[PDB]
């Protein structure tokens, strides 16, 4: 509303904190900017039930050391599925613990369904009805898991080299281009293709070490393995150091 | 010798290394100015903007000094007109702001 | 432990340049024992928990 | 003089306390539902953290 | 200018908004002041 | 947009979408690349 | 330059001010703003 | 740092004589006679090296 | 006593002296910012806002700013200069820069961009000041 | 998207923001001292 030159983008100026008549000068505006502002330069039980699935997320999230951001994405995944009611039938625990699963996977940085499970009292069943509840009440999706996601948690949880962490990556992402592994579950492709590259290195890890931090049985480990184990010479990497030759890795 | 003219210097001089030390504490870090910059909108008193320009507390000290000087008008100047300048509209009969 | 979960040993510049607290996970082992009336007691021992 | 030794021991002390207070108000309810407790859940990282 | 019977409240004056007021922050946010979230809650009992 | 890795030192391209992570070592601090602006400095 | 002081226009200062406002904040002595006889300010760097 | 290029006191080059005084000190010269090898007469260009910290050499250490 | 001006806790200073580096030094100043999405209807990002972006926009240049909203080392900035471009979505989107003061005058030493401990993507500015005794 | 009438931020109460003007006093967020709104109550109240 310039007094002077109406339909005139008056310019803010923060040396006075007003604004100014761009093609006259005149000021309008005492000093109304306050730039400073703009520039640096006893519960409700819905509150308290929100409250106590906050207190929930960030104790499950802090015992895989899940990264804040995470929880904040988790936190406001929760109040706008709690806020949408669709499962006000279901229990926060749930909830929460469904929410974590899709924050993770929304991240990119995918936590298994049993992962999340042994952080939280929600059985695996139960985390995914309200996984798959919540999708449809966020009327979202999460991208498609990946080999990928989950090699450098389990290589660095069993303690492999880069080299082997790099060449299981290989081997399991080939393994799906070959499509040598049809419907399996990529953590147990991920798990299979682990194994393989161990076994193939000086830091040799058993189907039980890589089933139990992967969370994948040993018979699907090794039924896995059995279905890539064929192709191993090709699913290696051409830049790798044998220190077992692929042709001499355990057949069973 | 003095650098000027020369002329040596009728006192000796007592001169010498000696180890000095640069203190943290800069000219450009303290000088500050203030001059109709930004208010705060509620209080509609001075505030810094995006400088030092938050002006200098005219405080009890400096009242009753002033008022010692007797220089009223420049007390009102400080205390009112560089500060919070403010007109309102009352009411004869009531008294009360219109 | 990154955001992937891969755990790391922090350098302290890490520490000083990435906003982290230089912090060292503690672990207890705790024994668990159960008894039910039975004359039997269960124990288990949660390892580094 | 209390040092970084007799201070950090002041807090660990009362940060040990609430974590125990905290396991067995956990442990307790499980217990009175009837069911067995998760000792791996009970504990609150979040406490000593 | 000062009644025993003006010391009870039978009509509650509300401050202009300048006294109280909304500012933006973190975006459109209309952060309103104390006394307007006092207000809101005096008109909800008022209303009830 | 380039990118020196802090510990490789390895000059890397990086887009406003993906992740800061080192394409080599995977180390998460980066170092944007010296300006080719040309600054003068009398050597006063 | 930062701080001002507001010289009232007399024909006997009119010249010496009319030098001051075409100097403007680039050269110093300048001027910051204008006041006109109807109260309104104008910045100078605005529209020199 | 590193050695001043000239000696604040008087202007003297000095710039050029560290790596020159530090071969005369490790010949076994005393610090005064690698300063008068040197031809530092003046006590002000003499505080220049006598009492300079080749901070730098410190600074290499790390790696780019 | 030479001419006075060394009175009363004063000192008289050798500017040839100075114009050689005595007492010389340097002053840097570091400045962090991240960007973080905590509430869903905000999203803080580093990006040079642009006038089709932003509703409104002061008339302090961002040209010293690069494509990912951070200015280059070896740039040279004032109070009149943004470092960081920062925006924020509106529920158009806001400009959050952060800006110098009027007494910051410097060259960007360092610009480094990490993660911090909340994951949120952070990156920390140095800027060199280079303190003549005077 | 506009203040309401008789509502905590009703526009005669005074300016709602510092691009606009209260209907009231036709003045600028700076101009406009403000006014006061009143709440009577259904049931009188005592002043603490
Ligand atoms: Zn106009
Ligand atoms: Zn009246
Ligand atoms: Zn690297
Ligand atoms: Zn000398
Ligand atoms: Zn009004």
């Amino acid at each position: 509303t310039c007094p002077n030159h109406p339909d005139a983008i008056l310019v803010e100026d923060y040396r006075a904190g007003d604004m100014i008549c761009p093609e006259c000068g005149l000021v309008v505006g005492d000093r109304v900017i306050d730039v400073g502002s703009e520039w640096r330069t006893t519960m409700s039980s819905s509150d308290r039930a929100m409250m106590n699935a906050f207190k929930e997320i960030t104790t499950m999230a802090d015992r895989i050391n899940l990264p804040r951001n995470i929880v904040d994405r988790t936190n406001n995944l929760f109040k706008q599925v709690y806020e949408q009611k669709s499962l006000k039938g279901r229990a926060n625990d749930a909830i929460a613990s469904a929410c974590l699963y899709i924050a993770c996977r929304q991240e990119g940085v995918p936590r298994t369904f049993k992962e999340i499970c042994a952080v939280s009292r929600i059985s695996k069943k139960e985390i995914g009805r309200c996984f798959k509840l919540i999708l449809k009440a966020l009327e979202t999706s999460v991208d498609l898991i990946t080999t990928g996601d989950f090699m450098s948690r389990f290589c660095s949880n069993l303690c492999l080299p880069k080299q082997v962490q790099m060449a299981a990556t290989h081997i399991a992402r080939k393994a799906v281009e070959l499509d040598l592994v049809p419907g399996r579950s990529p953590i147990s492709v991920a798990a299979a293709a682990i194994y393989m590259a161990s076994q193939a290195s000086a830091e040799k890890r058993t189907q039980k070490e890589i089933g139990d931090i992967a969370g994948v049985a040993d018979v699907t480990i090794r039924q896995s393995y059995r279905l890539i184990y064929p192709r191993a010479p090709d699913l290696f990497p051409t830049d790798f150091k044998f220190d077992t030759p692929v042709d001499k890795l355990p057949q069973l | 010798y003095n650098g000027f003219t020369g002329r040596k210097i009728t006192s000796q001089i007592f001169i010498g290394p000696t180890y000095y030390q640069r203190l943290k504490h800069m000219v450009d870090d303290k000088i500050h100015s203030r001059a109709r910059g930004p208010i705060q909108i509620l209080n509609r008193q001075p505030m810094e903007g995006r400088s030092r320009d938050g002006g200098l507390r005219f405080g009890e000290m400096e009242r009753d000094c002033q008022i010692a000087h007797g220089a009223a008008q420049f007390l009102r100047e400080r205390l009112f007109e560089a500060s919070d300048p403010y007109q309102v509209h009352v009411c004869n009969l009531c008294g009360i702001m219109a | 432990w990154e955001r992937d979960g891969a755990p790391s040993p922090m350098m302290p510049n890490e520490a000083r340049l990435r906003n982290l607290t230089y912090s060292a996970p503690l672990y207890v082992d705790i024994t668990k024992t159960v008894i039910k009336e039975g004359e039997e007691q269960l124990q288990t021992q949660h390892q580094k928990t | 003089l209390d040092l970084a030794g007799p201070l950090l021991a002041f807090l660990f002390r009362g940060m040990f306390k609430n974590l125990l207070k905290e396991v067995r108000i956990y442990a307790q309810k499980f217990i009175d539902r009837g069911k067995d407790f998760n000792l791996e859940l009970a504990i609150k990282t979040r406490i000593i953290s | 200018y000062a009644r025993p019977e003006w010391m009870i409240v039978t009509v509650l004056p509300v401050p202009p908004l300048s006294v109280r007021p909304a500012v933006v922050m973190q975006g459109s946010a209309r952060n309103q002041d104390d006394l307007t979230h006092k207000l809101a809650d005096i008109v909800k009992i008022n209303n009830q | 947009m380039i990118y020196i890795c802090g510990e490789c030192h390895t000059e890397n391209e990086i887009k406003s979408r993906d992740p800061i992570r080192c394409r080599e070592c995977g180390y998460r601090i980066m170092y944007k690349k010296r300006t080719k602006r040309l600054v003068v400095f009398d050597a006063r | 330059a930062n701080m001002t002081f507001a010289e009232i226009v007399t024909p006997f200062n009119i010249d010496r001010l009319q030098e001051l406002v075409r100097r403007g904040n680039s050269q110093y002595p300048g001027a910051k703003y204008i006041i006109r006889d109807n109260g309104d300010r104008i910045d100078l760097r605005f529209h020199p | 740092m590193i050695i001043p290029v000239r000696c604040f006191t008087c202007g003297k080059i000095v710039g050029n004589k560290w790596e020159a005084y530090l071969g005369l000190l490790q010949a076994e010269y005393t610090e005064g006679d690698a300063l008068d090898a040197l031809g530092l007469k003046r006590y002000c260009c003499r505080r220049m090296l006598l009492a300079h910290v080749d901070l730098i050499e410190k600074l290499l250490n790390y790696a780019p | 006593s030479y001419t006075g001006y060394n009175q009363e806790d004063s000192v008289i200073m050798n500017r040839s002296a100075v114009d050689r580096g005595f007492f010389r030094s340097v002053f840097y100043r570091s400045y962090k910012e991240q960007e973080s999405k905590k509430g869903f209807d905000q999203e803080e990002v580093f990006e040079k806002p642009t006038r089709e972006t932003c509703q409104g926009m002061r008339h302090a240049i961002y040209d010293k700013l690069d494509d990912d909203g951070l200015i280059a080392p070896g740039v040279r900035v004032s109070g009149d200069d943004v470092i960081i471009g920062k925006t924020v979505t509106l529920p158009t989107k806001r400009d959050c820069s952060t800006f110098l003061r009027t007494s910051e005058t410097g060259i960007v030493d360092q610009v480094m961009v990490t993660l911090n401990q909340e994951g949120y993507k952070f990156c920390k500015i140095r800027v060199r000041s280079v303190r003549i005794p005077q | 998207g506009r203040p309401k009438l008789g509502g905590l931020m009703d526009p005669r109460q005074g300016v709602i923001e510092r691009t606009g003007r209260c209907q009231t006093c036709a003045g600028n967020m700076t101009e406009c001292p403000g006014h006061f709104g009143h709440i009577e109550l259904a049931k009188p109240v005592f002043h603490v």
